[PDB]
Protein backbone atom coordinates (compact mmCIF):
# COMPACT_ATOMS: atom_id res chain seq x y z
CA UNK A 1 0.00 0.00 0.00
CA UNK A 2 0.82 3.50 -0.77
CA UNK A 3 -1.75 5.77 1.28
CA UNK A 4 -1.08 8.63 2.57
CA UNK A 5 0.32 7.70 6.43
CA UNK A 6 3.43 5.93 3.85
CA UNK A 7 4.32 2.21 2.46
CA UNK A 8 3.94 -0.80 3.52
CA UNK A 9 3.88 -4.52 3.05
CA UNK A 10 1.81 -7.00 4.08
CA UNK A 11 1.44 -10.70 2.25
CA UNK A 12 -1.48 -12.86 1.97
CA UNK A 13 -0.97 -16.30 3.62
CA UNK A 14 -4.04 -17.88 2.00
CA UNK A 15 -3.28 -17.37 -1.43
CA UNK A 16 0.48 -18.42 -0.90
CA UNK A 17 -0.47 -21.26 1.04
CA UNK A 18 -3.34 -22.78 -1.74
CA UNK A 19 0.19 -22.64 -4.11
CA UNK A 20 2.24 -24.64 -1.65
CA UNK A 21 -0.97 -27.06 -1.25
CA UNK A 22 -0.84 -28.28 -4.63
CA UNK A 23 2.68 -28.24 -5.16
CA UNK A 24 3.78 -30.35 -2.45
CA UNK A 25 1.66 -33.40 -2.30
CA UNK A 26 1.75 -33.19 -6.50
CA UNK A 27 5.07 -34.76 -6.77
CA UNK A 28 4.78 -38.19 -4.44
CA UNK A 29 1.07 -38.66 -6.66
CA UNK A 30 2.77 -38.75 -9.94
CA UNK A 31 5.38 -41.03 -9.34
CA UNK A 32 4.92 -44.14 -6.78
CA UNK A 33 7.00 -43.44 -3.48
CA UNK A 34 8.58 -46.47 -3.95
CA UNK A 35 8.56 -49.80 -5.80
CA UNK A 36 10.18 -53.29 -4.79
CA UNK A 37 12.00 -55.63 -7.25
CA UNK A 38 14.44 -58.41 -6.19
CA UNK A 39 15.75 -61.52 -8.36
CA UNK A 40 15.42 -60.45 -12.13
CA UNK A 41 17.66 -60.78 -15.01
CA UNK A 42 21.53 -60.59 -15.40
CA UNK A 43 21.58 -57.24 -17.03
CA UNK A 44 25.05 -58.30 -17.74
CA UNK A 45 27.31 -60.87 -19.16
CA UNK A 46 30.97 -61.70 -20.34
CA UNK A 47 30.83 -64.14 -22.75
CA UNK A 48 28.78 -64.36 -26.08
CA UNK A 49 25.93 -67.03 -26.02
CA UNK B 1 -34.90 -0.23 -9.35
CA UNK B 2 -32.46 -2.67 -9.89
CA UNK B 3 -32.29 -6.63 -11.03
CA UNK B 4 -29.45 -9.23 -9.85
CA UNK B 5 -28.38 -11.26 -12.51
CA UNK B 6 -25.63 -13.97 -11.51
CA UNK B 7 -24.73 -17.79 -12.66
CA UNK B 8 -23.68 -20.65 -11.78
CA UNK B 9 -23.58 -24.42 -12.04
CA UNK B 10 -25.23 -27.88 -10.54
CA UNK B 11 -24.77 -30.09 -7.92
CA UNK B 12 -25.36 -33.41 -6.08
CA UNK B 13 -25.33 -34.84 -2.50
CA UNK B 14 -22.58 -36.68 -2.28
CA UNK B 15 -19.95 -36.75 -4.89
CA UNK B 16 -16.76 -38.62 -5.83
CA UNK B 17 -13.25 -38.21 -5.18
CA UNK B 18 -10.69 -38.48 -7.87
CA UNK B 19 -7.22 -38.10 -8.41
CA UNK B 20 -5.99 -35.18 -10.39
CA UNK B 21 -2.23 -33.57 -10.88
CA UNK B 22 -2.73 -29.87 -9.25
CA UNK B 23 -4.89 -31.40 -5.68
CA UNK B 24 -4.51 -34.57 -4.35
CA UNK B 25 -7.56 -35.46 -3.82
CA UNK B 26 -10.85 -33.56 -4.97
CA UNK B 27 -14.49 -34.22 -5.20
CA UNK B 28 -16.55 -33.88 -8.22
CA UNK B 29 -19.89 -34.61 -9.36
CA UNK B 30 -19.53 -38.02 -11.08
CA UNK B 31 -17.03 -40.54 -11.79
CA UNK B 32 -16.59 -43.62 -12.92
CA UNK B 33 -14.60 -47.25 -12.75
CA UNK B 34 -11.58 -47.45 -15.66
CA UNK B 35 -10.55 -50.99 -13.77
CA UNK B 36 -12.76 -54.15 -14.36
CA UNK B 37 -12.26 -56.11 -11.35
CA UNK B 38 -15.50 -58.15 -10.95
CA UNK B 39 -15.92 -61.68 -13.04
CA UNK B 40 -19.05 -63.63 -13.99
CA UNK B 41 -16.11 -67.14 -13.38
CA UNK B 42 -17.72 -68.66 -16.02
CA UNK B 43 -16.45 -68.86 -19.37
CA UNK B 44 -18.72 -67.72 -22.48
CA UNK B 45 -18.37 -70.41 -25.29
CA UNK B 46 -19.31 -67.37 -27.51
CA UNK B 47 -17.73 -66.12 -29.83
CA UNK B 48 -14.49 -67.94 -29.51
CA UNK B 49 -15.43 -71.65 -30.05
CA UNK B 50 -14.29 -73.50 -26.53
C1 LIG C 1 -22.85 -39.80 -14.58
O1 LIG C 1 -23.15 -38.97 -15.69
C2 LIG C 1 -23.17 -39.73 -16.91
C3 LIG C 1 -23.44 -38.77 -18.05
O2 LIG C 1 -24.46 -37.83 -17.71
C4 LIG C 1 -24.21 -40.88 -16.83
O3 LIG C 1 -23.55 -42.13 -17.13
C5 LIG C 1 -23.70 -42.58 -18.43
O4 LIG C 1 -24.97 -43.23 -18.55
C6 LIG C 1 -25.29 -43.55 -19.92
C7 LIG C 1 -26.70 -44.11 -19.92
O5 LIG C 1 -26.96 -44.86 -18.73
C8 LIG C 1 -24.26 -44.53 -20.51
O6 LIG C 1 -24.49 -44.64 -21.93
C9 LIG C 1 -24.91 -45.87 -22.40
O7 LIG C 1 -23.92 -46.36 -23.31
C10 LIG C 1 -24.21 -47.70 -23.76
C11 LIG C 1 -23.02 -48.16 -24.57
O8 LIG C 1 -23.10 -49.54 -24.89
C12 LIG C 1 -25.52 -47.73 -24.56
O9 LIG C 1 -25.85 -49.07 -24.87
C13 LIG C 1 -26.68 -47.06 -23.74
O10 LIG C 1 -27.81 -46.88 -24.58
C14 LIG C 1 -26.26 -45.72 -23.12
O11 LIG C 1 -26.14 -44.75 -24.16
C15 LIG C 1 -22.79 -44.04 -20.24
O12 LIG C 1 -21.87 -45.09 -20.52
C16 LIG C 1 -22.59 -43.56 -18.79
N1 LIG C 1 -21.29 -42.93 -18.66
C17 LIG C 1 -20.69 -42.87 -17.47
C18 LIG C 1 -19.88 -44.08 -17.04
O13 LIG C 1 -20.77 -41.89 -16.73
C19 LIG C 1 -24.93 -41.03 -15.45
O14 LIG C 1 -26.12 -40.26 -15.48
C20 LIG C 1 -24.09 -40.62 -14.21
N2 LIG C 1 -23.71 -41.80 -13.46
C21 LIG C 1 -22.94 -42.74 -14.01
C22 LIG C 1 -23.62 -44.04 -14.40
O15 LIG C 1 -21.73 -42.59 -14.20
Amino acid sequence: HQNSEGTGQAADLKSTQAAIDQINGKLNRVIEKTNEKFHQIEKEFSEVE
Amino acid sequence: STATLCLGHHAVPNGTLVKTITDDQIEVTNATELVQSSSTGKICNNPHRI
